[PDB]
């Protein structure tokens, strides 16, 4: 997308180097550091069989839907809802994979603002 | 235009692009007389064997036996030892033998040179 | 339980026209017609083994 | 059958678009040999090919009613229910 | 081959055709223009996506927690 | 119509 | 025992048995000592079968007595298409080099003593130039008996002075006795040429890339009965010398198995290419051989467990199949008189049985999976990638030929369009199918259980 | 497919020979020489035998293409390389 | 230019010569002459009533024909097939292995009875 | 024998519009373009002076090779066709009757009955043919691959066996 | 060549981390795919054994059967939205497209994708659009039952299996969600 056009065209600097985020400090400008809480147990993740790709943190829409599906075999056309749920979590997973990206890309302008201030200020 | 089609050992120059077809002359005329002459004569002789009403054989013919004696015993009363064949025979020859000696004797010493410490790993390798 | 047998089944009921093939009791004609036939049912027989899969998952 | 070949008559340049090149041939100065040769390619039912887009179009005029039929009924089994 | 067949050989003219054979055809080309379409009505969000992206500038440094240059 | 039909002598 | 006395019981079956039924009488009795040959695969476990003081067998002999003794059959009915016009005592004497053969190969595997072994493996050769050279079609047969017995004798007469050289020194050479009582092998240069000697001789009778001028000058030209002979077991006395000489031989067999198993490796690619560029159909399945024997010196060289396995499997199997295909060109030659490979075309929809057979045996040949040529050639594969990583790419590339040279010899003789003026192939009569029967079933069948091939390792 | 017979080849024949125009649809005749008796010319030799080539699939050889000149002869050949007997 | 008159005048003496080879090509009605066989009763009493024609016949026809290819391909087959398993096989551990099914949050075990414990409440995400 | 002048531009024509046809596919397309060929072969008909002629048959091959289509269109029975010599697999010489079995010539009684008779003609009338064919050898064999006729009557044409009994073009 | 187009189509998925999807593409791929082979053997075998496309065209209104079949099995081939090809095809390139991948790599699969379609249009341009440029004497036929019923089958299956593979199979790979429009 546009981050590779300024990434390779212009400079890397501005663009976080994609094996790399996070660089900076996730507690420094992150309060209140509860972190990101799991519903379900390894425990039955286990034991409900999923693959290590899936093995994300909307395991809980994974489980459920697994569930249903099983118990409304063979309707196939059942269990739309609780899939509906399963991508809208995935989603919210998207989403603050955006806002990490994007938070890497503010810090890596800030820290270049706060380093040529600091350097030609005499 | 069209610059050419350049010729190769195997992209032949067809007979419609050869120059000498469209330079015929009279003295290569009738020496493509008896070319048909001959094959006219290999063409009858051969009929005639193969629709003889008695014919109960194989009808040999003197150019594959030919071929076979030179592609199969002729090669070497033929033979001269001279230079060129000396070095095909030893390029051909030990050249490759001793090619796989550096190499097969190159690895065997660095396999048997990083086990006798033990970096190789044979965890699970017992089935040699 | 069923799943051993059925899918087994698919490929043994697969190999009996081979075999009657090569005893010449066939008089052509009806052969191909045989020989689709034993597709058709292995087909068929095929069947039973996915619709299980997806009732619950197990592979053997 | 005994293959009763179609008689020459019924088949010539004209209405065909073998004209097209005729009267341009006609224009370089020559005139084309085998012009009814190939006029049974454009004449007859052999005629009025369907465009690209009219031949992947193929029997969507009973998708209109499939689909008036099918939603409208689904339409109604939901209100309903 | 044998003298009789459903359809004669004909020599340059359009080949006769069967009803039967035409009902088939746009049988399934209904059905096929049914099929791709009727669920297009059905869940057209698969064709169109089901969360919008938002591009990465609107997003104020609140939920992304990050400073401005001025400490 | 049909033709008769040539083939190697399979009854060995 | 119990399999050479009835082995030499034959000698006067066939010499005395009436005008008509000496091949009747010989065929049978060569057809019931398989009985008692084939109880030599029941075996005991690692201990080997010894049951007389001068005879022995084990897992590794057991599969070539079977071999051979089953063999006698097959070339008794080859024999019955161009010695009917022979007079009856020549006939009857055809039959005496060949049970005399017998005689020499089915007791050198179950000789417990090196000498014993040697002196009835190179006995082997009195009865082979009898019938290369008697009972030969061409006119080279004379000098093929010279290249074969002049390259046999030049690498076996040393062994037999390094033989008697370890009699003085260990005291013994029962091959039990060499076994425990084992000594390792220094690197004193008199060692070197002594385990020069050891090997040599068997080297020759294992055409190596150098050493194997006379395998196609003696296949080729031999008789059908003798060609066969020479390449499913002969070829395979040396193949049972190595896997029995090597025990005295070690460590000395690994730093100077580097200038013979590689010469194996380079040549068993060279051998092979040698097979696509051919015109005789004969020199195919004699190079084929070539290539196929040269790549068991590469895993008896390694003496690698999996090595050895697969040299024994493959070592049966190829016998079996090489002898097919000599039995594939007999029949051809037959009919049309001639070993020219381009002769003879489209023979397929002349022969549709034969093709057949042409197609097994040179599918079989190229060691497709389940074959025992496969389950030999792979194993071979395993046991060299251990040694070395590079070998898969030469031993592999093998392979690449040896599917092409196996299918070119089915294309161009049974596919393709007949040639028109051959006007001599008749229907194939029962004889060669059923003799080609007798040479793919047993292999085939053998698939299922081919434990009692793998050997002694196994 | 059913195979055609002499009247019928000789037929199809007929209908392409008498769709050129440079012949005169009331003067064809099976015997009628091509370049003598209707007319023609060498250079209209090989257009009349790729319009012979068409219908019938198959191509005459060359060698046998420039002596393929007479209707009858013109059914000899194909019906000798089909061996299509009525 | 054209034939010399002599290959015309001779591809005609070969093409009424090829004229007679494949005129004597056909078969006359009688051959083959198919020498007799011995004939099971089978089909003799499928016949007696196949003259007939009509739907039903020939639909039992096909309904033995289906039943009758059913049991000596998929009735053989999977007696001797379960026998193999159930009884060789299956007798022999660790040669038929089984996934066990996906225990989810909720289900019940029939040996055991005790119930997983349903996972714990959803953060309640809704669109 | 000769490809002389005459044939090898009639050669030329028939392999360069057969391209075209493979170039312009549509047969109105190919109609203009191949009387346009037919036009520009014959612009230059009076050309009595051979050098131009040979001159102007080099204009024509060496294009020829740059236009030729990529891909040339065969047709299938001809040379590089899809169907060139795709039935020799059921093409059987006629001589493996012969070997035929009692039982299998007893299965077509007719036909052998027949073919022995048209083994009967071969065999009286090889000696006569081929004396035939030696009173009209020219000294040293014959200088044309061409077969002479059948001079009288009776006689078949010399050498008539094999091309007469050759297997039918669709033998199945 | 379509069929090894698709075939490193289908290898480049487990290639990115997607063998499921590999195995999607195998079973829609065996299905169109055989009606295309298919389709052209029976226009074959009507059209004297005639198979190249210059001779081919016409064959639009002379046999529909095998033209409805063609133009849908083509769609499929193409990646007709809610159809056996899409559900692999499309999703494919909507995950091949989004991922940690090389370069250009994603460039066939888009530039491969329209020339897969190219052909299809040439495909179905020249054999059934166009003008009837065959031979003159018509003997083509598709009456047979035995057709009819051998492309029938399959076809019902490239029209409606799509969507009973999709939704049966137990989920086991992840859902690409949210991405951009374009
Ligand atoms: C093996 C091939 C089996 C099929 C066969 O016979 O093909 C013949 C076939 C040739 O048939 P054809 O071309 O019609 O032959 C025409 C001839 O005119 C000759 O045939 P025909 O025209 O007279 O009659 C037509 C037909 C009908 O068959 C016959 O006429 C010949 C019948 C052969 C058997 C004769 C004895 C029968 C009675 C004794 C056995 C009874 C059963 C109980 C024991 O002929 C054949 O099928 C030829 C068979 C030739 C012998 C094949 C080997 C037999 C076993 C040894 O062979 C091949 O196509 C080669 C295939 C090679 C194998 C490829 C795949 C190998 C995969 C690995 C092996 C399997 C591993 C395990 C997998 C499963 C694991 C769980
Ligand atoms: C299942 C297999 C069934 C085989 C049925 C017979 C057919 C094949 C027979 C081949 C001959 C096998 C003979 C054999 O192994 O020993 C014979 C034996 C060998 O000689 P023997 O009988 O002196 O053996 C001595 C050992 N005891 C005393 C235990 C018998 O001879 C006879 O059986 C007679
Ligand atoms: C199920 C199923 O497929 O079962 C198959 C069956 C079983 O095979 P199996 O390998 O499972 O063996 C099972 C054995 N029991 C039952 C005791 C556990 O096949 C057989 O029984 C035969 C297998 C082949 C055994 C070797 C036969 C060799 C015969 C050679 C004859 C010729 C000798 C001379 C020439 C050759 C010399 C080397
Ligand atoms: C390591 C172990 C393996 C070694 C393998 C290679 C050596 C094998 C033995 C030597 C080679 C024998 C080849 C076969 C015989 C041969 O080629 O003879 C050729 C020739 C035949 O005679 P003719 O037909 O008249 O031709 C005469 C041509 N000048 O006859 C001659 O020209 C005369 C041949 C005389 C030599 C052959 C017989 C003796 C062999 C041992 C010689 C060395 C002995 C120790 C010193
Ligand atoms: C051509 C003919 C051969 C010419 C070359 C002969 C080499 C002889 C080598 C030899 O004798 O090596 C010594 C070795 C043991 O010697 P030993 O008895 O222990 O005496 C004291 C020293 N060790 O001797 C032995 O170990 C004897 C066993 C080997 C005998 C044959 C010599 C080696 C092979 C030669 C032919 C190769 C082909
Ligand atoms: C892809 C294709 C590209 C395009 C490929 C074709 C070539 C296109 C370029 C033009 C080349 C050339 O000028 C004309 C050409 O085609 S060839 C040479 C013809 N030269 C003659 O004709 C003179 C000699 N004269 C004769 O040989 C006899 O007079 C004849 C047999 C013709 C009488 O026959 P009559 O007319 O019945
Ligand atoms: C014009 C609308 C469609 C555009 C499709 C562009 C496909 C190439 C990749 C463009 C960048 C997005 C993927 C990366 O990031």
């Amino acid at each position: 997308g546009a981050h590779l056009a300024r990434r390779y065209l212009g400079d890397a600097s501005k663009e976080p180097d994609p094996l790399r985020m996070p660089t900076f400090p996730p507690d420094y400008g992150f309060p209140e550091r509860k972190e990101r809480e799991m519903v379900a147990t390894q425990q039955e993740m286990n034991d409900a069989q999923l693959m290590l790709q899936q093995r994300d943190y909307c395991a809980h829409y994974l489980i459920q839907l697994l569930k249903c599906k099983r118990d409304s075999f063979p309707n196939f056309l059942a269990c739309k809802h609780e899939q509906h749920d399963w991508d809208y979590c995935e989603h919210l997973d998207y989403v603050k994979r955006m806002k990490e990206f994007e938070r890497e890309r503010r810090l890596l302008q800030r820290k270049k603002r706060r380093e040529q201030r600091e350097a030609e200020m005499a | 235009s069209f610059p050419k089609y350049k010729p190769s050992r195997l992209a032949t120059l067809p007979a419609t692009l050869d120059p000498a077809e469209y330079d015929i002359s009279p003295e290569t005329r009738k020496a493509q007389a008896e070319r048909l002459a001959i094959r006219s004569r290999l063409k009858r002789e051969y009929l005639l064997q193969y629709n003889d009403p008695n014919r109960l054989g194989v009808i040999e013919d003197p150019a594959l036996i030919r071929w076979t004696y030179a592609r199969s015993a002729n090669i070497y009363p033929n033979f001269r030892p001279t230079p060129k064949t000396s070095l095909l025979g030893a390029l051909f020859g030990i050249g490759p033998l001793f090619f796989w000696y550096y190499v097969f004797k190159t690895d065997r010493d660095k396999k048997e040179k990083l086990i006798q410490e033990g970096k190789l790993d044979q965890t699970f390798n017992i089935s040699y | 339980n069923p799943f051993a047998s059925l899918t087994l089944t698919t490929l043994i009921i697969l190999t009996i026209p081979i075999m009657m093939s090569n005893s010449n009791i066939y008089k052509t004609n009806l052969y191909p017609n045989y020989v689709k036939t034993t597709v058709s049912y292995a087909f068929t027989l095929s069947l039973v083994p996915l619709l299980m899969f997806m009732h619950t998952g197990q592979e053997m | 059958s005994k293959m009763e070949l179609p008689d020459y008559k019924q088949w010539k340049i004209e209405g065909t678009p073998l004209e097209t090149v005729q009267e341009k041939l006609a224009a370089r100065g020559l005139r084309d040999p085998w012009g009814r040769n190939e006029a049974w390619r454009y004449s007859g039912g052999f005629a009025n090919n369907v465009s690209f887009v009219g031949a992947l179009l193929k029997g969507f005029k009973w998708g209109f009613a499939a689909f008036v039929v099918a939603v409208g009924a689904e339409y109604y089994l939901e209100s309903q229910n | 081959a044998g003298g009789g067949v459903h359809i004669e050989p004909r020599y340059r003219q359009f080949p006769q055709l069967t009803r039967s054979q035409l009902i088939q055809a746009e049988f399934f080309s209904a059905t096929m223009w049914f099929w791709i379409l009727w669920r297009f009505w059905h869940d057209s969000d698969a064709v169109l996506g089901h969360f919008p992206y938002p591009d990465p500038s609107q997003w104020t440094d609140e939920e992304l927690g990050i400073l401005p240059d001025d400490e | 119509k049909r033709l008769f039909i040539i083939k190697p002598s399979g009854f060995y | 025992l119990k399999i050479i006395i009835p082995t030499t019981m034959l000698l006067p079956m066939t010499w005395m048995s009436k005008h008509n039924m000496i091949w009747i009488n010989a065929t049978v009795h060569s057809l019931l000592i398989s009985l008692i040959s084939l109880s030599l695969l029941n075996q005991l476990g690692e201990n080997s079968l010894n049951f007389s003081l001068t005879f022995f067998s084990d897992s590794l002999s057991a599969p070539l007595l079977v071999l051979t003794t089953w063999l006698l059959p097959l070339m008794l009915m080859a024999s019955q298409s161009h010695l009917s016009k022979e007079t009856t005592t020549r006939k009857k004497l055809y039959i005496t080099m060949l049970i005399l053969l017998q005689l020499f190969l089915i007791m050198t595997f179950t000789a417990t003593e090196l000498i014993l072994f040697y002196i009835l493996f190179e006995a082997t050769l009195v009865p082979t130039l009898i019938i290369i050279t008697r009972w030969g079609n061409q006119t080279e047969r004379l000098n093929a008996g010279l290249y074969f017995l002049f390259y046999t004798l030049a690498g076996s007469l040393p062994l037999l002075v390094a033989l008697v050289y370890i009699q003085n020194t260990t005291g013994s050479l029962n091959f039990l006795i060499i076994h425990y009582w084992s000594h390792p092998l220094s690197n004193s240069w008199s060692n070197i040429f002594m385990w020069l000697a050891c090997i040599m001789a068997f080297m020759v009778k294992m055409p190596l890339y150098g050493l194997h001028l006379w395998l196609p000058k003696a296949h080729v030209e031999a008789p059908i009965a003798g060609s066969m002979v020479l390449a499913a077991v002969l070829l395979k006395l040396g193949g049972y010398g190595m896997m029995r000489i090597t025990t005295i031989l070690n460590p000395l067999t690994n730093y100077m198995a580097y200038p013979f198993l590689m010469l194996s490796m380079w040549g068993m690619i060279m051998t092979s290419s040698i097979c696509l560029r051919q015109t005789d159909l004969k020199s195919l399945i004699a190079y084929s051989s070539v290539s196929h024997m040269a790549l068991v010196i590469v895993a008896i060289m390694i003496q690698t467990p999996w090595s050895f396995m697969g040299a024994t499997a493959l070592m049966i199997a190829h016998g079996l199949t090489s002898s097919m295909l000599f039995c594939l060109a007999n029949t051809n030659y037959e009919r049309v008189h001639s070993r020219t490979m381009i002769l003879a075309r489209g023979l397929q929809t002349l022969l549709p049985l034969m093709a057949t057979w042409w197609l097994m045996a040179s599918l079989t040949n190229l060691a497709l999976p389940p074959s025992i040529n496969l389950i030999g050639e792979l194993f071979i594969i395993t046991a060299s990638f251990s040694w070395s990583n590079i070998t898969i790419i030469l031993m592999g590339m093998n392979m690449m030929i040896t599917a092409l040279y196996s299918l070119y010899m089915l294309i161009t003789t049974q596919r393709g369009k007949y040639t028109h003026h051959i006007n001599n192939i008749k229907a194939s009569f029962t004889r060669e199918n059923a003799l080609m029967a007798l040479h793919i079933l047993p292999l085939l069948l053998l698939t299922l259980n081919p434990k009692m091939i793998l050997g002694p390792l196994y | 497919a059913p195979p055609l017979t002499l009247e019928a080849i000789k037929d199809r024949v007929l209908y392409v020979l008498k769709l050129y125009d440079k012949i005169d649809p009331e003067k064809l005749s099976v015997n009628s020489h091509f370049m003598k008796d209707l007319g023609l010319d060498s250079l209209d030799q090989v257009e009349i035998i790729m319009a012979m080539e068409d219908e019938f699939g198959f191509e005459i050889p060359d060698i046998d293409a420039e002596k393929l000149m007479c209707p009858q002869e013109i059914v000899d050949y194909i019906a000798d390389k089909k061996d299509v007997y009525e | 230019s054209g034939y010399t008159p002599d290959e015309k005048l001779r591809l005609q003496q070969l093409r009424e010569l090829r004229r007679r080879w494949l005129k004597d090509q056909e078969l006359s009605p009688r051959e083959p002459v198919l020498p007799p066989r011995r004939v099971w009763p089978m089909e003799q009493f499928w016949n007696k009533f196949l003259q007939d024609g009509a739907p039903w016949k020939n639909v039992i026809y096909k309904t033995y024909r289906h039943s009758i290819f059913a049991v000596t391909h998929v009735l053989i087959p999977v007696w001797i097939i379960h026998y193999y398993l159930k009884y060789h096989v299956t007798a022999k551990p660790y040669t038929v292995v089984e996934r066990k099914p996906r225990i989810f949050p909720g289900d019940t075990i029939l040996e055991t009875g005790e119930v997983i414990p349903l996972m714990k409440e959803f953060p309640d995400q809704h669109h | 024998a000769y490809l002389t002048h005459q044939q090898k531009v009639l050669r030329l024509y028939k392999r360069a519009l057969r391209h075209l046809e493979s170039w312009c596919v549509h047969r109105d397309k190919y109609r203009y373009f191949a009387c346009l060929m037919r036009a520009r072969f014959d612009e230059h008909k009076n050309e009595k002076d051979m050098v131009k002629a040979t001159q102007l048959l080099r204009q024509a091959e060496e294009e020829f090779w740059y236009g030729q289509h990529p891909q040339p269109y065969i047709f299938p029975e001809s040379p590089g066709g899809t169907s060139y010599e795709r039935y020799e697999c059921y093409k059987v010489p006629e001589w493996c009757l012969d070997d035929w079995h009692p039982s299998e010539k007893a299965m077509y009684p007719d036909y052998f009955a027949k073919r022995e008779q048209w083994k009967r003609l071969r065999r009286e009338s090889w000696e006569r043919e081929v004396k035939q064919l030696q009173e009209e050898t020219p000294p040293g064999g014959p200088r044309t691959e061409a077969l002479p006729p059948a001079r009288k009557e009776g006689d078949l044409p010399p050498l008539w066996w094999h091309i007469v009994t050759r297997p039918r073009e669709r033998p199945m | 060549f379509s069929t090894s187009s698709q075939l490193g189509l289908m290898m480049v998925t487990i290639g990115i981390n997607q063998p499921h999807l590999a195995f999607l593409h195998i079973c829609m791929h065996a299905f169109f795919k055989a009606m295309l082979f298919m389709c052209s053997g029976s226009i074959i075998h009507s059209l004297n054994d005639e198979q190249d496309i210059r001779k081919m065209g016409g064959l639009y209104k002379a046999m529909p059967f095998t033209t409805t079949a063609l133009i849908i099995g083509s769609l499929a081939l193409t990646g007709m939205p809610y159809l056996t090809g899409f559900y692999s095809k499309d999703l494919i390139i909507e995950a091949v497209n989004m991922s940690y991948t090389n370069a250009w790599a994603l460039l066939m699969t888009l530039i491969a994708t329209s020339l897969t379609a190219a052909y299809s249009t040439r495909i179905i341009f020249f054999a059934f659009l166009g003008k009837p440029r065959f031979p003159p004497l018509v003997l083509i036929n598709e009456n047979n039952p035995l057709l009819i019923n051998s492309i029938k089958r399959l076809l019902i299956g490239s029209i409606f299996a799509g969507f009973i593979i999709s939704n049966n199979i137990p989920p086991m790979t992840v859902p690409n969600t949210t991405m951009p429009l374009y």
